[PDB]
RNA sequence: AUUGGGCGUAAAGCAAGCGCAGGCGGAUUGAAAAGUCUGGUGUUAAAGGCAGCUGCUUAACAGUUGUAUGCAUUGGAAAC
RNA sequence: GGCGAAGGCGAAAACUUAGGCCAUUACUGACGCUUAGGCUUGAAAGUGUGGGGAGCAAAUAGGAUUAGAUACCCUAGUAGUCCACACCGUAAACGAUAGAUACUAGCUGUCGGGGCGAUCCCCUCGGUAGUGAAGUUAACACAUUAAGUAUCUCGCCUGG
RNA sequence: GGUGCAUGGUUGUCGUCAGCUCGUGUCGUGAGAUGUUGGGUUAAGUCCCGCAACGAGCGCAACCCUUAUCGUUAGUUACA
């Protein structure tokens, strides 16, 4: 129904032999090709699937924070899909206890325009020290709190690019009662992940492909426009 | 919505220089209605460590469900090597329990039950035991369902 | 389930 | 600790092995039924346990109405 | 790394003998497990009979050391360490885990048997190790060779 | 007059050493750990990158004073 598979080609490449058997009804005999090999119309049918609920939660206004933490790639990734669509972000990955409470959320927004609203007014007035501490400051809560700055509740909805390196949230939303969509190849539990994406992320054209076709699911929601969501053509770009 | 004590104990971590006396509280949360939980705290002095386990056993909080204001199967709850049995008890008996049972199964709001404690008695690992095996608890609609037989027997 | 509101 | 416990570091797996007796055991069918399950019959005294009733001012009590495992014969059942 | 039930087993060869593994397309007909009592084996030190006794060396002597040293250090020197015969039957005789029976996610090395084949890798049955989910144990930790799952038998356990 | 092993106040020492604990949350049935951990940079949990941690207090630095450059005030009993 959505993304044809004409334009899925190199939608393999994981890790050899190191996965987790909690899998295996979603992938075919591994000795085959020595490499993590999925079938692909399950593979379509969970993308449908996940495409149907984030389009569900969306449409009443559920907001979304991306899980982007790995070296290159995804980093300008999750770049180029927060500064298109008015989401929260995350820049590095979570030291822990910044998803749990609220309060912690509500300091780190207070500092966040009690330090904007008043650097605005001192940037070169005392010494270099202070006015590069303010700076310092401001960038760290770039890389930390950056894209926590626009909810005043809790975030009803993540996704995640791998539960493995991002072990804290997860752990944490298994705690609590928010849904969780991530993507997972076979290195997951899929237990703590009740959206399941057999989506491997190791080729970059799949994970671009897929972020891109999330924000275009999110996107109908606020009424922006959509760019690749039927469109025949595969992306394609050499890793950089 | 009581908040009871339990066991309130004397802690003491040593360290170069001298060792930091505080107290430790363990609590108890039921509206006798059906929300129950319990918890730890330790503390300086007695009001930070009441607040603690308040906010502790107040978060951890989850409901129970009452089967004609009894238990009406046999469970025997483990945790830490300490066994609780618990069976029903027929209205028009009473409820006996000890000291630390007592307190959890009135607050739970729950008429009577016979209970028993095997092992050595332990408060914290009792508490465990006890909430494991109350958690545990099944119902006619969940063996109904995943039944072939709509009916209790 | 979906439509979590 | 049959009900109702253990044997790696707290007591406790023998230094190891061959094995008598004992205990425990692959599948199908038959026969009886050695136990078991299940009836009838006779036997488990009285007093006493337990339940109801009755006279002791009344409870204490006493009496009465029944109940109680087990055993043997006898006929069914043949899953173990 | 391998072997045997354990203790234990490493120069070369000659003789006899033990059990193991794999395909069974072969045979007999459940003949299987465990095992009270008994029986066999069972490091090293020692006892008895007799040899041989190069070194090594408890006790023993001397010299240093120490406040003292009947010890560590050094030089001396028997029992003994070797073997033939008949004894002892002790142990940390430890995987501190009795055996057997099946069953319960994976991954990485080594070796033995079978096939394919320059080696190498491949698959199948196994010995043997390490890593690691369920689960278990109070914890440590264990993890298809279980301290998991349940069963059969024997032995052992009741504060110091 | 005595009891600084009965005391307040003040003082020495480690020592101008940099560590001490706190709130929140997580982990573990627990004492407890997590921050404060690892890597660079200084004398310094001064600082930052990563890390199941985020903040916060204390001491440390900055928050006082002088010396050396200059502006600027008054020129005396300096100055002449
Ligand atoms: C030798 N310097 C030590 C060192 O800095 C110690 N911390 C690691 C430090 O610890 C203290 O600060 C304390 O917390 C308690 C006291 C007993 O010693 C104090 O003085 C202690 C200092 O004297």
């Amino acid at each position: 129904s959505l993304a044809k598979l004409g334009e899925m080609r190199t939608h393999v490449g994981m890790v050899k032999r190191y996965w987790n058997p909690k899998m295996g009804f979603f992938i075919e005999p591994e000795r085959k090709h020595n490499n993590d090999h999925f079938v692909l119309e399950l593979q379509r049918q969970s993308l449908q699937t996940a495409y149907n609920y984030v389009k569900e939660v969306a449409q009443n206004n559920g907001q979304i924070l991306f899980v982007g933490t790995k070296n290159d790639y995804v980093k300008k990734l999750v770049n180029n899909i927060a500064k298109r669509v008015d989401v929260a972000f995350i820049t590095q990955r979570w030291l822990g206890g910044t998803l749990t409470n609220f309060k912690t959320l509500s300091i780190s927004i207070n500092k966040l325009n009690k330090l904007v609203e008043k650097q605005a007014e001192n940037a070169a007035d005392l010494t270099k020290k202070e006015n590069l501490m303010l700076s310092r400051e401001i960038e760290r809560l770039e890389k930390f709190f950056g894209g926590v700055k626009s909810l005043k509740r809790l975030p009803n909805l993540l996704i995640v690019d791998d539960p493995v390196y991002e072990k804290n949230a997860v752990a944490e939303a298994n705690i609590l009662r928010i849904p969780v969509v991530a993507l997972c190849n076979t290195n997951t539990n899929p237990e703590l992940v009740d959206f399941i994406i057999p989506a491997n992320n190791h080729q970059p054209q799949s994970t671009c492909l897929l972020m891109n076709l999330l924000a275009d699911a999110v996107a109908e929601a606020k009424a922006m426009p959509t760019m690749f969501a039927y469109k025949p053509d595969e992306e394609i770009q050499i890793e950089i | 919505f009581e908040e009871r004590i339990v066991k309130l104990k004397r802690i003491s971590k040593t360290t170069k220089g001298g060792r930091n006396m505080r107290f430790s509280v363990l609590v108890v949360v039921g509206n006798r209605k059906g929300k129950i939980g319990y918890g730890i705290a330790k503390a300086l002095e007695v009001p930070n460590a009441i607040k603690k386990a308040i906010k502790a056993a107040h978060n951890s909080l989850h409901t129970i469900e009452i089967h004609k204001g009894s238990i009406y199967h046999e469970v025997i709850g483990r945790s830490g090597a300490s066994r609780v049995l618990l069976k029903p008890a027929p209205q028009g008996t009473g409820i006996i329990a000890g000291g630390a049972i007592r307190a959890i199964i009135e607050l739970a709001g729950y008429s009577d039950i016979y209970t028993k404690n095997l092992g050595r008695n332990t408060p914290i690992n009792m508490i465990h035991a006890t909430m494991d095996g109350i958690l545990k608890q099944l119902s006619p609609r969940r063996v109904a369902i995943l039944r072939n037989k709509n009916l209790n027997e | 389930m979906g439509n979590f509101d």
